[PDB]
RNA sequence: GUGAGUGAUGAAGGUCUUCGGAUCGUAAAACUCUGUUAUUAGGGAGAACAUAUGUGCACAUCUUGACGUACCUAAUCAGAAAGCCACGGCUAACUACGUGCCAGCAGCCGCGGUAAUACGUAGGUGGCAAGCGUUAUCCGGAAUUAUUGGGCGUAAAGCGCGCGUAGGCGGUUUUUUAAGUCUGAUGUGAAAGCCCACGGCUCAACCGUGGAGGGUCAUUGGAAACUGGAA
RNA sequence: UGCAUUAGCUAGUUGGUAAGGUAACGGCUUACCAAGGCAACGAUGCAUAGCCGACCUGAGAGGGUGAUCGGCCACACUGGAA
């Protein structure tokens, strides 16, 4: 039905008068493999259902990210905060080319062949908010004719 | 077949026949794409035909005929 | 050869592979010495190791020719792993374990050693060929039978498509490169499409 | 002084030949002023006359020499008392 | 005031975020053409041209879309005072998988990445527009 | 920058740190004139031996000693080993790679090298250290 | 390719053991299977071309082997496909024993102060392949020299602030030019090599064939929107 | 190719007319006449390096090499002159 994967978890600490006290953070990426893609972050003093925590945080917003078939239409570069992706297209035959968690957001979503590089920074929480932004200011190769005016035909 | 066809200005004069031909020329770097401008100072050989500020004239260079000077042509259009 | 013992990798990965089974008559809980424990997580690293190192135990192939078949795959046309599919299958011993020769690769790929190793001309004493459409493996002219090949021929039947072999000759010129349909089933193209390429 | 170029390149083991305008004193592989042509000397090919002489016709009608005993593949051409 | 058509140029964008439909400009003889390869290829709503004296007026009346969606969403000036470029019409570059328009000025005026095909020229290619 | 300081002072690499800086050069006899060479092991006789103690988070005691090579560029390598060796004015042949925690040391001896070859009663090292009587 | 179809927990003996049982392990025997190595064989690919006579330098027809292992065929042996390195995470590879901040590992963070999966062995496992691993030099990863493709408030980074020549860049329009610009007709950037196609080498390593394809260039044709150049 | 922590070099040195001499023009050599010529578009000085079609790396831009195999120099104990 939907996939959701982990793309890490963290054990994040507090002091407070005696010793300090623990909690396991987990950011959790779920996708729907039709091209819609949410993301959510947990936060409990457990892992095997903090991860649920997150999940049903996910489902609460999603992205509507433009399948070109078997592809991505154009090329982009989505920044947010310090870290960055490199987004290209590329032939129907490729596989998916892209780091760590730059594929847990595309291999889970539904593109399965772009070109991809990091850049800038490289902690997972910064990643996938960019790679989100990228996704959403990729536009389809028919509204913008709609917005032109022109037809499919008139552009090229 | 034929000689060369460079034209340009000049510094100056001094006795016997010293035509000296400033030629300027553009060219890009090698890397960065700018239009670097830069110059190359000629000599040819005549009578009395050019002086000092601005004598641009085509030359053609020939067979050597001096230490330094390998243009015979000093065929005059503008000058001062 | 392997020189090893083939029924003790057949658990330490999943499958025994070159027939129907070798597990159920022993403990396939796990390879050996921590089998009375549990089984850990499975990371990329877990789906380049087990699944090159699961494919490489059914080609017995060595290393350094497996990167030498992989772009030896590539420089071709078409998707790159649907085409290291498309030569999985032009090597002669793999026709001399799938045109019903002997089960094993250990004498079953020992047949260009001893027997019927001619193919539409001299005999071809290597562990492949580059065996394209319209070629015939015929048999040896001295023998068309040796021991193990016509003795165990009336074993099995109903073999593989994309060949048709005949009896009393132990021939075939058959067809062509075959489908990505058949092919060995358990192994998936995409885990192991950058397991070597990263 | 000009000849006939008549070098062993290939594979090891197989003495092939290139048929070139080459000068007496210049080695094998050395400058090579124009090609003539080649020959299959492998003893396995059926087809094999490999020279399209009018890019070679000027050499002996401008003063060449014959090659160091290739004359047999200089008998199966014909270039002479054309002139 | 250093290059006269970049500032020209970039006054689209910060009279894009706020949400104008006006912007008054310098006019000259090159903006009067560039203003209408955009009103060609939908990008303003009505530029009529320069109609006042001593090279003065000129405005753009600009379009937005439907839900108030930014019609005119990127813009880049390439070739510069201190650096130009020169792309021949063998490797004349797309923009964003062509949906975007780039412009030239070559030895026929102005024209586009739709032109420089059909007249198989080149030229100063000077801008991007998506 | 912009482009006017970029064509005039133009762009200049990092430098290279190299590792083993007491090493790739020979010492000529005749001419007597350092060189370049890029070798990957040196040869050198051994001077003393002693150890010093302390690794502040590592906390042992471990020797070493100061070899000079060829042509006298004195040095201070570390010996590999459980065991040791017995010799003064060796014949050694060093080798790269820094053992850490001592401060002064980058540099290996290689067990074997035809003065002591390693420590006798160790057997599943196998080559780290100068082993042998293996037939695995 | 130093072995092959079998072959009941399959074992005497190694290890785990709380031992009841998994493990090496279908490993092993002992049947059944094979010539690659070993005694003999005919062992004869590159291997051509003339100082002649008949016709009018050209044709046909008689003249030359150092390595002599190769290709060959045919009986048919079990002659060592072994040893390297690891096993906590980066990065697949786990248990016991002596050892107790000692002797010792170390690419990096780091492991041992008495029960170390990081020391030394043992067993097992993982990767290898006639080798494995180590030290040394270069490139990428490195967008950590950033023209594509970075920055200068507090993180490294704004001259203490003027006036200024050499150099860099420039408003608006109309004309002509043609240096930069755009384009196409040539001469050229040899061959061997890389990129694909093809023949041959038992396939492979390797060879020959026609093309990209050989950069700033060379001379004239040509277009004149922008940068020069001049009124 | 690197050094501005190398900023003033050059005196038949840069031109003219001869006289010769070389396969061949020429400050190549001498007779005078004179004043030049070079340079922040890095001259001179020291240090290191035989160049190139190529080879290794790189998605590309670039970066690093020069023994194999070919093009072209320079050199044969060290220096000169036929
Ligand atoms: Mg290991
Ligand atoms: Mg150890
Ligand atoms: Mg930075
Ligand atoms: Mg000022
Ligand atoms: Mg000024
Ligand atoms: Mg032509
Ligand atoms: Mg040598």
């Amino acid at each position: 039905e939907f996939e959701e994967r982990v793309v890490t978890i963290n054990r994040v600490a507090k002091v407070v008068k005696g010793g300090r006290r623990f909690r396991f953070t987990a950011l959790v990426v779920v996708g729907d493999k039709n091209g819609r893609v949410g993301f959510g972050t947990g936060k409990a003093q457990e892992v095997p259902e903090a991860i649920k925590k997150a999940v049903e945080a996910a489902k609460k917003d999603l992205v509507v990210v433009p399948r070109v078939e078997g592809t991505t239409p154009h090329t982009i570069t989505g920044r947010y905060g310090s870290g960055s992706v490199f987004m290209k297209p590329a032939a129907p035959g490729t596989g998916v080319i892209a780091g760590g968690p730059v594929r847990a957001v595309l291999e889970l979503a539904g593109i399965t062949d772009i070109l991809s590089k990091s850049l800038g920074s490289n902690t997972p929480i910064n990643m996938v908010r960019a790679t989100i932004d990228g996704l959403q200011n990729l536009k389809n190769a028919e509204d913008v004719a709609k917005l032109r005016g022109k037809t499919v035909e008139e552009l090229y | 077949n034929d000689r060369k066809v460079y034209v340009g200005k000049v510094v100056s004069d001094k006795m016997d026949k010293t035509i000296t031909v400033l030629v300027e020329t553009y060219k890009t770097h090698k890397l960065y794409g700018k239009r670097v401008k830069y110059s190359k100072k000629y000599k040819t050989h005549d009578e009395n035909n050019s002086a000092k500020l601005g004598d641009i004239v085509k030359i053609q260079e020939t067979r050597p005929l001096s230490a330094t000077k390998r243009f015979r042509l000093v065929e005059i259009v503008e000058e001062s | 050869r392997f020189r090893g013992s083939n029924w003790k990798k057949s658990r330490r990965l999943g499958i025994s592979l070159s027939g129907t089974g070798k597990e159920l008559e022993k403990r396939p809980y796990a390879p050996g010495q921590h089998g009375p424990n549990q089984r850990k997580k499975l990371s990329e690293y877990g789906l380049q190791l087990r699944e090159k190192q699961k494919l490489r135990y059914l080609y017995g192939m060595t290393e350094r020719q497996f990167r030498n078949t992989f772009d030896i795959a590539g420089k071709k046309f078409g998707v790159h792993g649907e085409n290291f599919m498309i030569l999985l299958a032009s090597r002669l011993d793999a026709v001399v374990y799938s045109l019903g020769l002997a089960r094993t690769r250990r004498q079953a790929r020992q047949l260009v050693n001893h027997g019927h190793i001619l193919v539409d001309g001299k005999r071809v004493d290597i562990p492949s060929y580059s065996v394209k459409p319209g070629q015939t493996i015929s048999v040896r002219e001295k023998s068309q039978k040796l021991n193990i090949i016509v003795e165990s021929v009336e074993i099995n039947n109903f073999v593989p498509e994309y060949l048709n072999f005949d009896a009393d000759s132990l021939t075939g010129t058959f067809v062509r490169l075959p489908e990505r349909s058949e092919l060995p089933a358990e192994i998936n193209e995409q885990l192991i499409v950058e397991y070597y390429s990263r | 002084a000009v000849k006939i170029r008549l070098t062993r390149l290939g594979s090891k083991r197989n003495p092939f030949y290139r048929i070139v305008v080459a000068d007496a004193r210049s080695p094998r592989d050395g400058r090579i002023i124009e090609q003539i042509g080649t020959y299959n000397p492998t003893s396995a090919n059926a087809p094999e006359i490999k020279v399209d002489e009018a890019l070679a016709l000027k050499w002996l009608n401008d003063g060449a020499k014959p090659t160091d005993t290739v004359h047999n593949i200089l008998s199966k051409e014909g270039i002479m008392k054309k002139f | 005031m250093t290059d006269p058509i970049a500032d020209m140029l970039t006054r689209v964008r910060n009279a894009n975020m706020v949400r104008h439909e006006k912007l008054e400009l310098p006019a000259s003889n090159i903006k009067k053409e560039i203003a209408e390869i955009l009103k060609s290829e939908g990008f303003i709503k009505n530029v009529e041209y320069v109609e006042d004296d001593k090279q003065g007026v000129l405005r753009l009346f600009l379009k937005y879309g439907q839900n108030d969606e930014r019609v005119i969403t990127g813009l880049k000036r390439i070739s510069k005072p201190g650096l130009r470029v020169y792309a021949k019409a063998s490797e004349m570059p797309k923009v964003l998988n062509g949906l975007g328009i780039a412009l030239v000025s070559t030895s026929e005026g102005v024209i586009t990445d739709k032109e420089a095909r059909k007249r198989n020229v080149g030229g100063e290619i000077i801008a991007y527009v998506w | 920058p912009t482009i006017n300081q970029l064509v005039r002072k133009p762009r200049q690499s990092k430098i290279k740190k190299s590792d083993s800086p007491a090493l790739n050069k020979g010492f000529n006899s005749k001419k007597k004139k350092f060189t370049d060479l890029n070798s990957p092991q040196k040869r050198g006789v051994c001077t003393r031996v002693g150890t010093m103690t302390p690794k502040k988070p590592n906390s042992a005691l471990r020797k070493y000693a100061r070899v000079r090579l060829s042509n006298n560029i004195e040095i201070n390598a570390y010996i590999p080993g459980i065991g040791h060796n017995l010799q003064e004015h060796s014949v050694v042949l060093v080798r790269g790679g820094r053992v850490k925690d001592l401060p002064g040391v980058r540099y290996h001896i290689v067990r074997g090298a035809l003065d002591t070859s390693g420590v006798d009663g160790r057997r599943q090292g196998r080559s780290l250290y100068g082993t042998k009587k293996p037939k695995n």
